[PDB]
RNA sequence: CUCUAACUAUAAAAAUCUCUCUUCUC
């Protein structure tokens, strides 16, 4: 316990436009919401790993500016009724937050899993791409 | 990065130089009473911050609270109750598992038994507790599955309900947590259930706090120094 | 801030791409003997070349 | 002509089974003709464990794994390569693909 | 000798919207000149070209014509521009189309000025256009108020006064707008004497006509009398014609008749 | 004659088609 003031990065990684949003332990106080679509232009690449690194590096910079040094992780897919699977980008954001100075510990997944309700969007035959 | 429409239907500041830091303290129940820091907007009269703090909850792993790693999969939520200036106290608010351990236990070829019960503490803390158990493959079993009968499940659920009711109705929530951390109720459930069916991985889960009488200042002070 | 880094290729991981004209390799950095990373290369390479990477950590994947 | 002796359903003595939505295209399919994969993976990819390993508090952290089944409609199962279009005499082999690594 | 960009700094800015004249297309798009800033070129990239799928490369570019543009990252070391065409909002295109034409007219005038005075455009924009853009936010509004109010040149140091004189002449000849404000008043009278009342109303409405604004209520029908005025400041015709309507009412309320307004004064 | 550990990541659009069908016996 060498005074690692803690944070929770709470990457929310969807199949498009992932999120990195570091807040206090209680989660009440936000620090650098800055997201995936913040730093990319295509709007198709919002989920791309490069968006993850860009968002992660800038939120890490803001993290050093404020003072937070150690971070716990709340990885979250879209969850609910949608696909239950972590977004492609968010993993790259995890890697970047690991790299850029920040100390990391206590990795957790908090994807909201339902207990079978709220009939999934799409109809019977479902998406028919 | 642009593609904006700005359907709005610069007085900018530095919003974090205008903020204070506060300490978090865990009750005397756990080992490491200190928890960490919390950023808060600066306390000005007409919305004093201490008004805002009272009610905060923090999710903290039990490994940090106890130092040991076997409490890694546990997870305690502590509620902010008392503020002392630059330093604030916390009372127990809930218990849970890390979802990952829960899933690791949840496997195929072994039915799981759940016991849900709302129980009132000795003092007044109205709680709801859950219990999760899995059939254990025997020491000599060549049968490829380990399923339990419905009647066995009913009996086991009743036994676990009785044990949980006893444990909660015995003592106050402070003593209740002091029972929880050594997870003694787990060995008790296994003790009273090993005759019926083996039941590996018994685990008490999702300790949910529902009601609290008024404040109980004195006990909270006793739980912190 | 020009972090032009050098990575010697230690192993070549096949050839990918719809064109088939790009080759993915595992490259170990000239400095920091510890780290290795997988990256794409355009143009012929063999075991021992020194890729000049502007960017370091953008580990691309198999490309279709 | 009956394509599969097991009727390709695996219901055989249940009347009717609750339906489950596909994971990709969200087509509802009986929970038995509901090709299904245990997607157990380390929360971090093995390619990036080392960066985590030497730059983290809590020496020798658990590095947990994420668990979930995946339920596909068979259309997705075929197109997304989860299930291949096997040959005739090779259809009646139900053993998984020889435990991919062993 | 065309030079001397329209706005403060030579290089484009962050998330600014401009327009481009296109000349050349190699592989990844078109690195082509600007005519909103100095005369520098910029990359238009194909992945960021058009909303639809890029089916053809020749049709959507139209070499030698004007096109929308947005700059992402300005190369403020050597003069390069990374530029975009797809990500400009539908409402944003048209408002920039304004800004662009707004900028163009000032240059069109000061070009004529330089070519007739053989002074490079840089000095003219330095001396005149920049203080005008500083004072009124736009050199076009400064020119419009120059047409109305002469004090716009006070506090400015032209390189020579003949520049002011010829610029004023060219702006009074070319930037000349007097908007015709028109209204219609319905005579719904059924009264005893109406034509004498109408003559009195016309005389009392026409004697009010000033030296600069002259009001003539022309006839196109019996009930519908037409009120035409040349508002020089687009704000005096309203009060003139409102006074006219009040005077019509003062006429009509006592002879016995009644009149109604069909259209009030509008530009 | 002793055993049950790995893992990824695609889908834009493509409509139609005029004839002429002819043996096997040593
Ligand atoms: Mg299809
Ligand atoms: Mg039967
Ligand atoms: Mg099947
Ligand atoms: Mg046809
Ligand atoms: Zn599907």
């Amino acid at each position: 316990d060498n005074s690692q003031v803690f944070g929770v990065a709470r990457i929310f990684a969807s199949f498009n436009d992932t999120f990195v949003h570091v807040t206090d332990l209680s989660g009440r106080e936000t620090i650098a919401r800055v997201t995936g679509g913040m730093k990319v232009k295509a709007d198709r690449d919002e989920s791309s790993p490069y968006a993850a690194m860009l968002a992660a590096q800038d939120v890490a910079a803001k993290c050093k500016e404020v003072g937070i040094t150690a971070v716990h992780i709340k990885i979250r897919a879209t969850g609910g009724t949608r696909s239950k699977t972590p977004g492609p980008g968010g993993q790259a954001a995890l890697r970047a937050l690991a790299r850029s100075g920040l100390r990391i510990g206590r990795i957790e997944d908090v994807t909201p899993v339902p207990s079978d309700s709220t009939r999934k969007k799409g109809g019977r035959r479902g998406r028919r791409l | 990065a642009v593609g904006k429409n700005k359907r709005l239907s610069k007085r900018v500041v530095d919003p974090f130089t205008r903020k204070e830091w506060y300490d978090i303290k865990a009750p005397s129940t756990f080992e490491n009473r200190n928890v960490g820091k919390t950023l808060v907007n600066k306390s000005v009269g007409l919305k004093n911050a201490s008004d805002s703090l009272k009610g905060r909850v923090v999710e903290v792993c039990l490994a940090d609270l106890q130092g040991s790693e076997d409490h890694s999969f546990r997870k305690v939520k502590l509620r902010v109750d008392e503020v002392q200036g630059k330093n604030l106290l916390t009372n127990f608010h809930g218990m849970d598992f890390t979802t990952d351990k829960l899933r690791s236990m949840v496997r195929k070829w072994q039915t799981l038994i759940e016991a849900n019960v709302t129980v009132k503490t000795s003092d007044d803390y109205v709680l709801r507790i859950f219990a999760i158990a899995f059939t254990r493959k025997q020491a000599n079993q060549v049968k490829r599955t380990s399923y339990a009968q419905s009647s066995h499940i009913r009996q086991i659920r009743k036994v676990i309900s009785e044990i949980l009711t006893r444990e909660v109705q015995n003592s106050t929530l402070a003593q209740l947590t002091s029972k929880l951390i050594p997870e003694v109720i787990n060995k008790e459930i296994e003790n009273a259930t090993k005759d019926i069916f083996p039941l590996q991985n018994v685990h008490i889960r999702k300790v949910k706090l529902l009601k609290q009488p008024k404040f109980d200042l004195g006990s909270l002070l006793s739980l912190h120094g | 801030k020009t972090p032009v880094t050098l990575a010697k290729v230690i192993k070549v991981l096949g050839r990918t791409g719809s064109r088939g004209g790009v080759t993915q390799v595992r490259v170990e950095f000239l400095e920091d003997t510890t780290r290795t990373i997988v990256r794409n290369v355009k143009g012929p390479v063999r075991e021992g070349d020194i890729l000049v990477l502007m960017e370091s950590e953008r580990e691309a994947r198999r490309l279709r | 002509p009956k394509k599969r002796a097991s009727n390709g359903r695996n219901k055989k003595g249940r009347g009717h089974v609750k339906p489950v939505r596909c994971v990709n295209c969200s087509r509802s399919v009986p929970k038995d003709k509901a090709i299904k994969r245990m997607a157990i993976r380390n929360i971090v990819e093995a390619a990036a464990i080392r960066d985590l390993s030497e730059a983290s508090v809590y020496a020798e952290y658990a590095l947990p794994k994420t668990y979930n089944k995946l339920h596909y409609c068979i259309s997705c199962a075929i197109h997304a390569r989860i299930v291949r279009v096997r040959s005739r005499t090779d259809r009646r082999i139900r053993a998984p693909p020889q435990r991919p690594r062993f | 000798t065309s030079h001397c960009r329209f706005y403060e700094n030579k290089y484009p800015e962050i998330d600014d919207i401009v327009m481009v004249n296109v000349q050349q297309i190699a592989e990844m798009g078109a690195y082509v000149k600007l005519l909103e800033y100095d005369n520098i070129e910029g990359m238009i990239l194909l992945s960021e070209l058009s909303r639809r799928r890029i089916r053809s490369i020749q049709k959507l570019i139209r070499v030698g014509k004007n096109d929308v543009a947005v700059v992402l990252r300005v190369d403020k070391e050597k003069g390069y521009i990374d530029l975009s065409k797809r990500r400009v909002s539908s409402e944003d295109i048209i408002k920039c189309e304004e800004k662009y034409q707004k900028s163009k007219t000032v240059h069109s005038i000061l070009r004529y000025c330089a070519e007739k005075f053989q002074i490079p455009l840089e000095e003219l924009y330095k001396t005149i256009a920049w203080p005008l853009s500083r004072k009124f936010g736009h050199a076009y509004e400064a020119f419009k108020l120059s047409i109305i109010d002469e004090t716009v040149w006070e506090g400015i140091e032209p390189p020579s006064k003949d520049v002011l004189d010829e610029l004023k002449n060219y702006i009074s000849k070319r930037l000349t707008p007097a908007v015709k404000i028109r209204a219609d008043v319905e005579v719904s009278c059924f009264s005893y004497e109406g034509i004498d009342a109408i003559k009195d109303a016309l005389k009392s409405a026409e004697d009010m006509s000033t030296e600069q604004m002259q009001v003539k209520v022309k006839l196109v029908a019996a009930p519908l009398y037409v009120l035409t005025t040349q508002a020089l400041d687009k704000q005096k015709g309203i009060e003139q014609l409102e006074s006219a309507i009040e005077k019509i009412t003062e006429v009509i309320t006592k002879y016995g008749g009644v009149c109604n307004i069909t259209m009030p004064p509008k530009a």
